[PDB]
C-alpha cells in the first residue's frame, strides 16, 4: 500500500501525436496490468487479517481504482473505434455526399472527442482529468455514438454490396475504396482483377465518362456495342451492372457474327488462309 | 506470328485436334443414329440467336444436362487438353451438377483435377474461383465469397481441401453443406418450378441460390458431404496424348514420336535420379519444357529464315529445351545419369550449348582483376563459368531466382561476377542489397502498425523496395538485385509469396501495395532447402551450386593471386609476399603436399564437422602471418636482410608447420601425431630430425630451425598470495604453442573459436593474449540459450559510436586506436530454432562475412570498424551444444584445448605448490611428493566415474 | 511325424470339406481323457493341420468349455424392448451404433410400434435442430418421452455438452433417450462409457442386400412406365448386391476396399429413371434392343460406380460385370446370372413382369452362397476364414520380467540377421550399364539399413542387459518391440499394412542373404554374372527400378530405343534353363487361381502356384494389336494388392475366356 499511494501521484498519460496532428493514449499494458495488480492487492490486504495499520486506507482507494479501469477499457474502445473511422471518412473520398448523415454525425463527434483530447492534455495527469465531472458519462455517450455509427456504415456496407452481387468478393476497405473514388475512375482498375474472370480494366471516354470497352490481362479489348454513360448513372453500381450487362449482350452479339462467318469457311472445302487468319484477328479466343 | 494470335491458334489446334479424334471414334464405330449415346455423350452445342434473352441463345448438353452459356469474357486463359480422363472428368461433373449435387474430384497433386474443374467452368462461360485450402486460407472472407457465388451464379474450386485443419474444415464442410442442401432444391420432384427461389443462411440471414452456382471439392472427405458429392479418380492423366497434342500445336512434325519418347523420359527422370527436394518432372514442369521448345524451334527457323524450310532434327529441339532447363537444378552427380539416360530414350542425338561467347570475354575481365579463376571447359574454372552463366540464364528467364548448393561452393562470387559482367557489357550500372534474413525479426523485415496510432512503419526490404520503385536515381538503368542471403525459411517468405510469382507485387499490412520494377531481381543466396516450402521453391527456378564445381586448384590459385598482388600491410611487403608465393607454388598445385594433406585429414576425426574452406582459410591467415614474421624481422634488421636463401628455408618448414596445426588444429593429440607421420612419409621439407618427438612440438623459429617448443617455456615461481588465483597461468607446452596460434590469428583480426572440455582453460588462454597486447581492449559477453542479435546491439551501443556518415554509416568504439573484442563464451549453446538457423549466429556471420549489419532503426547500412569476435565452446556432443552451422563455420577456425596432460599438470601445480609453501619452510622437501599424489589422484578419478553413470561428474583441472 | 506316416485316413480327412466334426487322435497321451484337454489338443491340431477350420474348432472348444447353447442367444433377433424395459437406467443413453451403410431406426420405430409410444424423433445436423433436440429434452425428463435423435454422431462438442448435462437426473423414469449414430472414431468416449452400445451390422449375404436394396426403393419408382424398368431395377439390385459382397473378399475381391453405401444406388436408380424416360416417352412396352445399354454401362462404369475406382484392373473388372449383365440378351429366358456356381450349376432370371415376381424369387434363394455366387474362386472363403482366423490370433494375443524375453529374442534376431553388406565394386567400365547403376543404388541403401538396424538391435541388447541407458528413440523402439509392431525408422521399402517384426526381420534377412549374393557375383565379374543373376523380385526394395534397369541394359546392348521396347515372358519348369541375351530369368513370382502347363494358362482351383524362373524377353514391338486369347495380369508385389510393379501378357488357353479370369481376381504376386 506504501506504493500504491505514491504510484498514482507521479503516472503520466503518454500522450502521442496522430497523423491529424492530434494528441492520444498510446500506453495501455501499463494502465491495466499495474491497476489490476494494485486493485488484487488492496482486496488481499482487506481481506486478511494483518491490516491493523491499514484500518482505512484502501476503501477510499478501491473506487478509484474502478473508476480507472472503467475509464480506461472504455477508453481503449473509444479510441479505436475513433481512429478507425477516422481513417474510413478522411481517406476515402465522396463520403460527405454519399451517407451526408453519418459524415455530420461524425464530424460533430470527432469535435467532442478532439475538445476531450485537448481537455486532458493540458492536464496529462490520470489523478486530474479523473477530478474532472463529466468524463466518464460523456465517454459511455462516445462509445455508443461510435457503436450505432459503425454498425450504421456496415449496414450501408451490406445495403451497397447486395446490389451488384460480384462487391461480394471483395473486402471492406477495397469496398469503401470502390464506391467512394467515384471521380476516380482509374483506381477502380486495380480491383475488377479480382470481382471478374479475365477482365481487368474498363475502357473508358476521353473525358472518362462513357465506358466504351473492356480489356484483359493480356490487352484483348472487347469493344461494346452499345457503350454506358456514367453521366447518365452517376451511382457506382448502376454503371457496373450496365457494363456487366452490355459485356454479356456484346458476347452474344460478336458469337452470333463469328458463328455466320464461319459457317462459310465450314461449308467449304477449299479455305484461303488470308480470310481466315482475319477472322481468327477479328473475333476473341473465348469466342 | 502476335502472341495473342500465337493463342488463338493453339486454343484452335487443340479443339480440332479434340474434334478429329471424336470423328474418327464415330466413323470407327459405324454410327448412323443421332440420339446413339457414344455420339450423345460428346459435349455438343447448339446456338439459336432467335432467343431474346442473352444468356439462353447457347446451349451446352454433355449427356443428358443442358446447361446455358454464362456469357461471362473470361479473357484469354489456357484451354486443357482434351484427354479420355478429361473426357470422363468432363462427364461426371456435368452428372453431378444435372444431379444438383458437387464435384469431388480425388488424386495425387499434380494430376490437373483443379485446372480440368476450372476448364469445365470456363467452357460453360461460369466465373469459376478457385481457393488455396493448403495455407494462405482467409476463411473470414468465405462468409461474403459464399454469398457472392449465390447471388451471382459462379462456381467455387478448394484445391486440396483435406489440407485444411479440422477446426477450420468442420465450418467449411458446414457451410458447404447448407449450399448443397439448398441447391439440391431446384430439382424437386414436385417444386421443380420454384416460384420463390431457394434460399439458405451463411451470413446468419437468408440469402437466394440461384441454380447456376457450383461448388468443387478436390481432394488428395467429412461426413457432412457424403451424400451430397460425387466423386472422381483423376489419378494418372495422359501424358504422352497431353504432349502429343502441344507439340502438334507448337507446329513439331512427327509429334507422336517425340511425345512417346519425352514422357518415358521424364518417368526415368523419377526413378534413375536421387530425390531432391526441388526436383520437378510433373505435367506442369513437362508443359513448361514443351513450349520452351516451340520457342526453341521458331527461333531456329526464323535464324534460318534469315541467312517452310521444315527440315531441322525435331529430337535435337526437344533435347536442348530439357537440358536448358532440368541440367541447373541438377546435382554435380546427376548431371552424367542425365547425359546416360537421353543417350538411351533419344539414342544418337547430342545436346550442343550456346557458346555465348560475348559475355565469356567480360567474365574473363571481370574474373583476373578481382584475383578469381577463369575457364572455358574440362580445363580448371569451366564448370563455375558453366554456372554462372546458367545462373545468367536464369536472371534472364525469371526474376526470384534462388542459387543454391553446400557450403563452400563459388554462390555469392558467381553472382558478384555476373553483376560485374553485366554492367560492363551492357552498360547498365549494378546495385546489390545484400538483405540477411533470421538475423532481424519479421516486423523488422517488412514493418507494422501500432493498433493505437495506426501509424505504418517500413521495415528492412520494405524501405528498399520503396526506395527503388519511388526514388528514381537510375531506377531502369540500374540493376537492383536484392540478394537474400542467408536461409530460406516459411516465416519471412509468407509476405515474398506474392512478389516471387508473376504477381510481382508486395502486400504491406497496412494494404498499401508495391509493384517490382522490371530491374529488381530478388535472389536467395541459400545453402539447402530442407525448411522452404514447395510455393517458394516452386514460384522461381533455380541453379545448383554443387561442391564439386568449384576445385581446391580454384581456390589456391585465387590465394596466389591475392597474396602476389594484395599488399598485407594496407611495397617491400607486396616483394616478400611475391617471394613466398614464388616458394610455396610448387606445393599449392594439383595433388602435392597441401593436396595430399588436405584429402588425408578429410578421412580423420575432429571435434566440429571438417569444412574445406575452414581448413583452407586458417591455412592462408597462417601463411599471411608468415609473411609478415619476414616484415618485421626485416625491419628489425635494417642491414643483412632475410635473401632468398634463408626465405626458402623459413617458408617450407613454415607451410608444414601450418597444414599441421590448421588440418590437425581441431582433433585430438593421436590424430595431430597421425597426421605428422603421414606428411613425414609425403613431404619433401626438412622436418625433426628425432622421430620420437611430434613434429607438432616444434616451432619454426624465424631462422628456418625446427627449434622446440620446450626450449621456450620459462620457469616461473608466483608470488604466495598469487597462488592460483584468477587470471595466473604457469607457462606450459601447451600455453606456449596454444597462445602462439591466437597471436596469429589475431593479428590478422580474423574471428575463431576455442573449442575444448569444459574448465581445459579456454578462457584463461584466451586472456593470456588479449590484454597482454596494449590496443586489444576486452568486451564481456555471455550467450546462452535465450540470447538474442539484441545483445549485440545492446553491447554495441554500450561500447560503440555511430559516425555521422564519413563515407556511409559506421560503427566503431569509442576510444580510437584501440581494438574490441566481443569474447564469445559459449558460442554454440544458443537453442536451435525449428528451422534450422540460430539467429544470432547467422547475424554474427552478417558482419564477420559482409562487415556490417542493417540498423532497425533507419534501415541504414552500418559498418564495422574495430570490431573482433572470438569464441569459445564445449564439444557439439555435450548436450545443450548444438552444432554450428558451415556457412558461419569455414570463416572461424578452432582449436582444440584438449585437457592437460599428466605431466603438463605436474609442471603447473608444482609450481603452485612451491609458491604455497613458503609459509611454512619446514616442509619445502614435501612439495614435489605433495603434487605427484594430487595429480595422480586426479587421473584415477578422471579415468573412472565419467559422464556415462553421472551428468554431473565433470573432472577439469579447475579442480 | 511317424504317427501321420500311418493313418492312410488322414489324407481324406485333410480333403474334408469339414475336418473338425472327426479330428483323428495325433497326441502321445495316455491317461488325459478329459474333454477340455482333447478339445484344445484338437485346437492346436487344426491350427496345424487346415487353418481355414480355426474358427469352427474355436466355436467347439467355447461349447465343449461353456455348454453347446452359449453363443446361441446372439444368433436369435435381440429384442431391444426387454433391454429397455428393466435393466436401462433412464440415465443412461442407448447408443444405437451401425456399421457406415446401415440405419437401426427402423428397429426403435417397431420397438415403438408394440409398445405403443409415441416418438420425439430429431434430425441432427441443423443448428436449430440442437435447439429443437434441447427443447425436445427439456420437456421430455418431466414427462418420460422417448426422444430418438438420428445420426447425432456430426456433431462432436454439441454431444459432449449432452453427456455432460445427462449427469442431471430425470424425475421420470419411462423416459429413455436413443442416440441413433453410426460408428464414428470421432464419438466422445465419455457418452459411450457412460451409455448402453448396440452395434447393428449389414446381414452378408446377396440375398440379404437384395431385400435391402428393395426395401429400399419405392414401390411407385418401380412400377410405371415400361415394365422393362422392373427387370431393369432386379438387374441393378444384382449388380449392386455383386459388387458389395465382392468388398468383403477384399485382397482377391476388389484390391481396396470402396464405400458403396446408398448413395451410389440412388444415382444410378435416378439415371435409369431418367434414361427410360428419354428413351421410352410413353407407356408401351418398350423392346429390350431399344433399352439405352451403353448409356447405362457407361454411365455407371466411369460416373456413378467407376468413379471411386483407383486402379484400371478394377475399372476393367467393372466394365466387365457391367458387360455380362447389362445386354439385350438378358431379357432372354436362358441368360444365367453366374454360371459354374457349385461346380456346374447356375442361376437364371426370374421371368417376372412386376416387382412381386422379382422379389418372391429373391426371397426363393437358397440359404448357402459359395464365392463362386460372385465370380471367385471356391477357396477365397477358405482364404477369409484363415485370415479371420489369424486375426483373432492376434487379438487374443494383444491380450495378454520382460527383460530377459525381449533380451533373448533380440540376440536370436543378430545371430539370424547376416553380417555387414559390402558394395566395394565400381568399376569406370561399369558405369554406363544400367543393370550395375541399379544394383550399386540397392546394394547401398540397403547396407545402410543393415547397418542402422544392426546399430540399434545392438544397443537394445545392451539396455536389456543394463550397461546401457535407453533413450527416448529406444524407448518408443521398445514399445514397438513388445507389441511385435515395425518401428517406423526401419521401413525404408514398401511392406503389408500391418506385419509382425518377426516376419520382418527373417525378410529382411532373405532379402540381405539375396543382396550378399549379388554382390559376390559383382565381386566375380563385372557385367557378366549380373545378367545371369535368378534374382528375385519380391526381395527387390524397388522392384520396378530393377524392371527400368533390365529396360535401359537392353536398349542400350543394342541401337534401340527404350520406348521401342515391349516385354515378353517365358515360364520354364527347369531351373537351369538357358537365358538368351535378352531373358532375364527371376524367381519368387507366383500366380493367383492359375496355372500354365508350358506358357499357356489355365483356371485351377488352387490359389498361389510358384512360377519356376519366370524369364522376362524385351522384344521390338511392331505396334499391332493383341489378340483376344491373351491375357494382362497385373504383377503386385505383397500379397495385398495395393501396388502395381509392371504388366504381363499370358496366352490362355484354348477353352477359358479373358472375361473369367479378370473376374476371378487372378494376379502375380512376388511376395
Ligand atoms: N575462381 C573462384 N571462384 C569461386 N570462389 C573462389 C574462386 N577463387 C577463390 N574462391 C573462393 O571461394 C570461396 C567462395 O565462397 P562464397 O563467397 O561464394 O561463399 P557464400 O556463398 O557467401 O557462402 P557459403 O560458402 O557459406 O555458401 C571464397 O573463399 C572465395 O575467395
Ligand atoms: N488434360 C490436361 N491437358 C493439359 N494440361 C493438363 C491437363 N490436366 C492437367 N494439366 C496440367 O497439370 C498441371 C497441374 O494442375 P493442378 O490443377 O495443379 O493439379 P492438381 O489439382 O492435381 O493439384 C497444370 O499445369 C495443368 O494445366
Ligand atoms: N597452464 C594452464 N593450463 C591449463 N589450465 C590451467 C593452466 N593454468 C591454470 N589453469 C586452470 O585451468 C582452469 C581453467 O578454467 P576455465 O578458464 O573456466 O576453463 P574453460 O574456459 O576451458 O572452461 C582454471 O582452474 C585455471 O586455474
Amino acid at each position: 500500500l506504501k506504493q500504491i499511494r505514491e504510484v498514482w501521484n507521479t503516472y503520466e498519460l503518454d500522450l502521442v501525436n496522430y497523423q491529424n496532428k492530434c494528441r492520444l493514449i498510446r500506453g495501455w499494458d501499463d494502465l491495466f496490468n499495474k491497476v489490476k495488480e494494485h486493485i488484487n492487492s488492496v482486496s488481499a490486504m482487506k481481506l486478511s487479517p494483518y491490516y491493523k495499520v491499514f484500518e482505512e486506507d484502501a476503501l477510499s482507494w478501491e473506487d478509484k481504482l474502478n473508476r480507472i479501469m472503467a475509464l480506461f477499457d472504455v477508453w481503449i474502445d473509444v479510441q479505436r473505434r475513433w481512429v478507425y473511422l477516422e481513417g474510413i471518412f478522411t481517406g476515402s473520398a465522396d463520403i460527405k455526399h454519399l451517407l451526408p448523415v453519418e459524415t455530420q454525425r461524425f464530424q460533430s463527434i470527432s469535435t467532442e472527442f478532439l475538445a476531450l483530447m485537448k481537455k486532458v492534455s493540458k492536464s496529462p495527469l490520470v489523478m486530474d482529468v479523473l477530478n474532472i465531472q463529466g468524463v466518464q458519462r460523456s465517454l459511455e455517450r462516445l462509445a455508443d455514438l461510435l457503436g450505432k455509427i459503425q454498425k450504421a456504415l456496415g449496414e450501408y456496407l451490406e445495403r451497397e454490396r447486395s446490389s451488384f452481387p460480384r462487391f461480394y468478393f471483395v473486402g471492406d476497405e477495397d469496398l469503401l475504396e470502390i464506391i467512394g473514388n467515384s471521380k476516380n475512375v482509374a483506381k477502380l482498375q486495380k480491383h475488377f482483377k479480382k470481382m471478374f474472370a479475365g477482365v481487368s480494366s474498363i475502357i473508358l471516354n476521353e473525358d472518362n465518362s462513357v465506358v466504351l470497352g473492356i480489356s484483359s490481362r493480356e490487352g484483348e479489348e472487347v469493344m461494346f456495342k452499345t457503350p454506358v454513360s456514367i453521366t447518365e448513372h452517376p451511382k457506382i453500381n448502376e454503371w457496373l451492372t450496365l457494363v456487366e450487362k452490355e459485356m454479356r449482350v456484346t458476347l452474344a452479339k460478336l458469337l452470333a457474327e463469328s458463328v455466320t462467318e464461319v459457317e462459310i469457311f465450314g461449308k467449304a472445302t477449299s479455305i484461303d488462309p488470308n480470310t481466315y487468319i482475319t477472322w481468327i484477328d477479328k473475333y476473341q479466343a473465348q469466342l | 506470328q502476335p502472341p495473342l494470335r500465337r493463342r488463338k491458334l493453339e486454343h484452335l489446334i487443340t479443339e480440332l485436334v479434340h474434334q478429329r479424334d471424336v470423328t474418327r471414334s464415330l466413323i470407327k464405330s459405324k454410327i448412323d443414329n443421332a440420339k446413339s449415346f457414344e455420339w450423345l455423350s460428346q459435349m455438343r452445342f447448339y446456338f439459336d440467336p432467335k432467343q431474346t434473352d442473352v444468356l439462353q441463345q447457347l446451349s451446352i448438353q454433355m449427356a443428358n444436362a443442358k446447361f446455358n452459356y454464362g456469357f461471362e469474357y473470361l479473357g484469354v486463359q489456357d484451354k486443357l487438353v482434351q484427354t479420355p480422363l478429361t473426357d470422363r472428368c468432363y462427364l461426371t461433373m456435368t452428372q453431378a451438377l444435372e444431379a444438383r449435387l458437387g464435384g469431388s474430384p480425388f488424386g495425387p497433386a499434380g494430376t490437373g483435377k483443379t485446372e480440368s474443374v476450372k476448364a469445365l467452368g470456363h467452357q460453360l462461360g461460369r466465373f469459376v474461383l478457385v481457393f488455396n485450402c493448403d495455407e494462405t486460407f482467409d476463411f473470414q472472407a468465405m462468409g461474403r465469397i459464399f454469398v457472392g457465388l449465390c447471388q451471382v451464379g459462379a462456381w467455387g474450386c478448394f484445391d486440396e481441401f483435406n489440407r485444411l485443419e479440422e477446426r477450420m474444415l468442420s465450418a467449411v464442410s458446414q457451410q458447404v453443406q447448407c449450399i448443397q442442401e439448398a441447391l439440391r432444391e431446384h430439382s424437386n420432384p414436385n417444386y421443380d418450378k420454384t416460384s420463390a427461389p431457394i434460399t439458405c443462411e451463411l451470413l446468419n440471414k437468408q440469402v437466394k441460390v440461384s441454380p447456376d452456382m457450383a461448388i468443387f471439392i478436390t481432394m488428395n472427405l467429412p461426413d457432412n458431404l457424403k451424400k451430397l458429392f460425387r466423386s472422381l479418380a483423376m489419378t494418372k492423366p495422359d501424358r504422352q496424348l497431353i504432349a502429343q497434342v502441344m507439340l502438334y500445336s507448337q507446329g513439331f512434325r512427327t509429334a507422336e514420336v517425340l511425345a512417346n519418347k519425352i514422357v518415358p523420359f521424364f518417368k526415368l527422370c523419377d526413378e534413375q535420379l536421387s530425390s531432391q527436394s526441388h526436383y520437378d518432372f510433373g505435367l506442369r514442369a513437362l508443359k513448361s519444357v514443351l513450349v520452351s521448345a516451340g520457342n526453341v524451334k521458331r527461333e531456329r527457323i526464323q535464324k534460318i529464315k534469315r541467312e517452310i524450310a521444315e527440315n531441322l532434327p525435331e529430337q535435337e529441339i526437344l533435347i536442348q529445351s530439357v537440358c536448358e532447363t532440368m541440367v541447373p537444378k541438377l546435382v554435380a552427380e546427376d548431371i552424367p545419369l542425365l547425359f546416360s539416360l537421353l543417350s538411351d530414350v533419344f539414342p544418337g542425338v547430342q545436346y550442343h550449348r550456346g557458346e555465348m561467347t560475348a559475355l565469356r570475354e567480360e567474365l574473363k575481365k571481370v574474373c583476373q582483376e578481382m584475383y578469381l579463376t577463369y575457364g572455358d571447359g574440362e580445363e580448371v574454372g569451366g564448370m563455375w563459368v558453366e554456372k554462372v552463366l546458367q545462373l545468367y540464364q536464369i536472371t534472364q528467364i525469371n526474376h526470384g531466382l534462388m542459387m543454391v548448393g553446400p557450403s563452400g561452393s563459388g554462390k555469392s562470387m558467381a553472382w558478384r561476377v555476373l553483376l560485374k559482367a553485366l554492367e560492363r557489357l551492357e552498360g547498365v550500372e549494378g546495385v546489390a542489397h545484400i538483405i540477411d534474413p533470421k538475423a532481424i525479426s519479421k516486423d523488422h523485415l517488412y514493418g507494422t502498425l501500432d493498433p493505437n496510432t495506426r501509424e505504418w512503419t517500413d521495415g528492412l526490404f520494405t524501405h528498399v523496395l520503396r526506395k527503388i520503385i519511388d526514388s528514381v536515381r537510375g531506377e531502369l538503368q540500374k540493376r537492383q538485385w536484392i540478394v537474400f542471403d542467408g536461409d530460406v525459411d516459411p516465416e519471412w517468405v509468407e509476405n515474398l509469396n506474392s512478389v516471387l510469382d508473376d504477381n510481382k507485387l508486395l502486400t504491406l499490412p497496412n494494404g498499401e501495395r508495391l509493384s517490382l520494377p522490371p530491374n529488381v531481381r530478388i535472389m536467395f543466396e541459400v545453402q539447402d532447402l530442407k525448411y522452404a516450402t514447395l510455393a517458394t521453391v516452386s514460384r522461381c527456378g533455380m541453379v545448383w551450386f554443387s561442391e564439386d564445381v568449384l576445385s581446391t586448384d580454384m581456390i589456391f590459385n585465387n590465394f596466389l593471386a591475392r597474396l602476389r598482388s594484395i599488399p598485407l600491410d594496407d611495397s617491400p611487403m607486396l616483394q616478400i609476399q611475391r617471394d613466398a608465393a614464388t616458394i610455396m607454388q610448387p606445393y599449392f598445385t594439383s595433388n602435392g603436399l597441401v593436396t595430399k594433406a588436405l584429402e588425408h585429414a578429410f578421412q580423420l576425426e575432429h571435434i566440429m564437422d571438417l569444412t574445406r574452406l575452414r581448413c583452407l582459410g586458417s591455412l592462408f591467415s597462417m601463411l599471411h602471418q608468415a609473411c609478415r614474421n619476414v616484415a618485421q624481422y626485416n625491419a628489425n634488421h635494417p642491414d643483412f636482410p632475410m635473401q632468398i636463401e634463408q626465405l626458402e628455408r623459413y617458408i617450407q618448414r613454415y607451410l608444414v608447420y601450418a597444414i599441421l596445426w590448421s588440418l590437425s588444429g581441431d582433433s585430438r593429440l593421436k590424430m595431430r601425431a597421425e597426421l605428422g607421420e603421414y606428411i613425414r612419409r609425403i613431404t619433401t621439407v626438412p622436418l625433426p630430425t628425432a622421430p620420437n618427438i611430434p613434429i607438432i612440438d616444434y616451432e619454426v623459429s624465424i631462422s628456418g630451425e625446427w627449434s622446440p617448443w620446450q626450449a621456450k617455456v620459462p620457469q616461473i615461481e608466483v608470488e604466495t598470495h598469487k597462488v592460483a588465483a584468477p587470471d595466473v597461468v604457469v607457462p606450459t607446452l601447451d600455453t606456449v604453442r596454444h597462445e602462439a596460434l591466437l597471436y596469429t590469428w589475431l593479428a590478422e583480426h580474423k574471428p575463431l573459436v576455442l573449442c575444448g572440455p569444459p574448465g581445459s582453460g579456454k578462457t584463461m588462454t584466451l586472456f593470456s593474449a588479449l590484454r597482454a597486447l596494449p590496443d586489444m581492449e576486452v568486451v564481456g559477453l555471455n550467450f546462452s540459450s535465450a540470447t538474442t542479435p539484441e545483445l549485440l546491439l545492446k553491447t554495441f551501443d554500450h561500447y560503440c559510436e555511430y559516425r555521422r556518415t564519413p563515407n556511409g554509416v559506421v560503427l566503431a568504439p569509442v576510444q580510437l586506436g584501440k581494438w574490441l573484442v566481443l569474447f564469445c563464451d559459449e558460442i554454440n549453446l544458443p537453442d536451435m530454432d525449428k528451422y534450422g538457423t540460430q539467429r544470432v549466429i547467422s547475424f554474427i556471420r552478417q558482419m564477420v562475412e559482409h562487415g556490417g549489419f542493417y540498423r532497425t532503426s533507419d534501415q541504414t547500412w552500418v559498418k564495422l570498424e574495430r570490431i573482433q569476435f572470438v569464441g569459445a565452446c564445449n564439444p557439439p556432443t555435450d548436450p545443450g551444444r548444438k552444432p554450428l552451422s558451415h556457412r558461419f563455420l569455414r570463416h572461424v577456425p578452432v582449436v582444440y584445448v584438449d585437457y592437460p596432460g599428466p605431466a603438463s599438470l605436474t609442471q603447473i601445480y608444482g609450481t603452485f605448490n612451491r609458491a604455497m609453501l613458503r609459509l611454512i619452510p619446514s616442509l619445502r622437501t614435501y612439495a614435489e611428493p605433495l603434487t605427484a599424489a594430487m595429480v595422480e589422484f586426479y587421473t584415477m578419478s578422471q579415468e573412472r566415474f565419467t559422464q556415462d553413470t553421472q551428468p554431473h561428474y565433470i573432472y577439469s583441472p579447475r579442480e | 511325424i511317424a504317427k501321420v506316416q500311418a493313418d492312410e485316413q488322414f489324407g481324406i480327412w485333410l480333403d474334408s470339406s469339414s475336418p473338425e466334426q472327426t479330428v483323428p487322435y495325433l497326441w502321445s497321451e495316455e491317461t488325459p481323457a478329459t474333454p477340455i484337454g482333447q478339445a484344445i489338443h484338437r485346437l492346436l491340431l487344426i491350427q496345424a493341420f487346415r487353418p481355414d477350420r480355426l474358427l469352427a474348432m474355436a466355436h467347439m472348444f467355447v461349447s465343449t468349455n461353456l455348454g453347446e447353447s452359449f453363443m446361441s442367444i446372439m444368433e436369435q433377433p435381440l429384442d431391444l424392448t426387454h433391454i429397455v424395459g428393466t435393466e436401462v437406467k433412464p440415465n443412461t443413453p442407448v447408443l444405437m451404433c451401425s456399421v457406415p451403410g446401415y440405419d437401426a431406426s427402423g428397429h426403435v420405430e417397431d420397438l415403438a410400434a408394440e409398445q405403443n409410444t409415441q416418438i420425439t424423433s430429431i434430425a441432427i445436423g441443423s443448428a436449430e435442430g440442437f435447439n429443437q433436440a434441447d427443447k425436445a429434452i427439456n420437456t421430455a425428463v418431466k414427462s418420460g418421452r422417448w426422444v430418438m435423435l438420428k445420426n447425432v454422431h456430426l456433431a462432436p462438442g454439441w454431444l459432449m455438452q449432452l453427456e455432460k448435462k445427462l449427469h442431471s437426473l430425470q424425475p421420470h423414469a419411462c423416459f429413455r433417450l436413443f442416440l441413433t449414430m453410426e460408428i464414428n472414431p470421432k464419438v466422445p468416449v465419455n457418452l459411450l462409457r457412460a451409455g448402453r452400445i448396440f452395434v447393428f451390422e449389414p446381414p452378408p449375404g446377396v440375398k440379404a442386400n437384395m431385400l435391402r436394396t428393395f426395401s429400399s426403393i419405392p414401390v411407385s419408382r418401380i412400377c410405371k412406365s415400361p415394365n422393362e424398368r422392373a427387370r431393369l431395377y432386379f438387374l441393378l439390385a444384382w449388380f449392386h448386391a455383386i459388387i458389395q459382397e465382392r468388398l468383403r473378399y477384399a485382397p482377391l475381391g476388389w484390391s481396396k476396399k470402396y464405400e458403396f453405401g446408398e448413395s451410389d444406388l440412388r444415382s444410378a436408380c435416378d439415371t435409369v429413371d431418367t434414361w427410360l424416360d428419354d428413351t421410352a416417352k410413353g407407356r408401351q412396352n418398350i423392346s429390350p434392343d431399344k433399352i439405352p445399354w451403353s448409356a447405362l454401362k457407361t454411365l455407371m462404369a466411369q460416373s456413378i460406380y467407376g468413379g471411386r475406382v483407383d486402379n484400371e484392373f478394377d475399372q476393367r473388372l467393372l466394365n466387365t460385370f457391367l458387360e455380362r449383365l447389362f445386354t439385350t440378351r438378358s431379357f432372354d429366358s436362358e441368360f444365367k446370372l453366374a454360371c459354374k456356381v457349385d461346380g456346374h450349376k447356375d442361376i437364371q432370371m426370374p421371368d417376372g413382369i412386376r416387382r412381386e415376381e422379382f422379389v418372391q424369387w429373391v426371397e426363393l434363394l437358397p440359404d448357402t452362397q459359395t464365392p463362386s455366387w460372385l465370380g471367385l474362386p471356391n477357396n477365397a472363403e477358405r482364404v477369409l476364414l484363415t485370415t479371420q482366423g489369424v486375426d483373432m490370433i492376434s487379438k487374443m494375443l494383444k491380450m495378454q520380467a520382460w527383460m530377459r524375453t525381449l533380451h533373448t529374442t533380440a540376440s536370436n534376431w543378430l545371430h539370424l540377421i547376416p553380417q555387414t553388406l559390402s558394395h566395394l565394386k565400381r568399376t569406370v567400365e561399369n558405369i554406363k550399364d544400367p543393370l550395375f547403376r541399379f544394383f550399386e543404388r540397392e546394394v547401398k541403401m540397403g547396407a545402410k539399413l543393415l547397418q542402422d538396424v544392426r546399430q540399434d538391435l545392438a544397443d537394445v541388447v545392451q539396455v536389456c542387459e543394463g550397461k546401457k541407458k535407453q533413450t527416448n528413440y529406444l524407448r518408443t523402439l521398445i514399445n514397438e518391440l513388445v507389441k511385435g509392431i515395425l518401428p517406423r525408422s526401419w521401413s525404408h521399402y514398401t511392406v503389408p499394412a500391418g506385419m509382425t517384426v518377426i516376419q520382418w526381420v527373417s525378410d529382411f534377412s532373405e532379402r540381405i542373404k539375396q543382396l550378399q549374393n549379388i554382390s559376390l557375383a559383382a565381386a566375380s565379374g563385372g557385367a557378366k554374372e549380373l545378367k545371369n543373376i535368378h534374382v528375385c523380385l519380391g526381395g527387390l526394395f524397388v522392384p520396378e527400378a530393377y524392371i527400368t534397369a533390365t529396360r535401359q541394359y537392353v536398349a542400350q546392348a543394342n541401337s534401340w530405343s527404350l520406348e521401342e521396347l515391349c516385354l515378353e515372358v517365358n515360364v520354364t519348369t527347369s531351373q537351369g534353363a538357358t537365358l538368351d541375351a535378352c531373358s532375364f530369368g527371376v524367381t519368387g513370382l507366383k500366380l493367383q487361381g492359375a496355372t500354365c502347363n508350358n506358357n499357356k494358362l489355365s483356371l485351377s482351383n488352387a490359389i498361389s502356384t510358384a512360377l519356376p524362373l519366370t524369364q522376362l524377353r524385351w522384344v521390338k514391338q511392331t505396334n499391332t494389336e493383341k489378340k483376344a486369347s491373351v491375357v494382362t495380369l497385373p504383377v503386385y508385389l505383397n500379397f495385398t494388392r495395393a501396388d502395381l510393379i509392371f504388366t504381363v501378357d499370358f496366352e490362355i488357353a484354348t477353352k477359358e475366356d479373358p472375361r473369367s479370369f479378370y473376374e476371378r481376381g487372378v494376379a502375380v504376386l512376388c511376395t
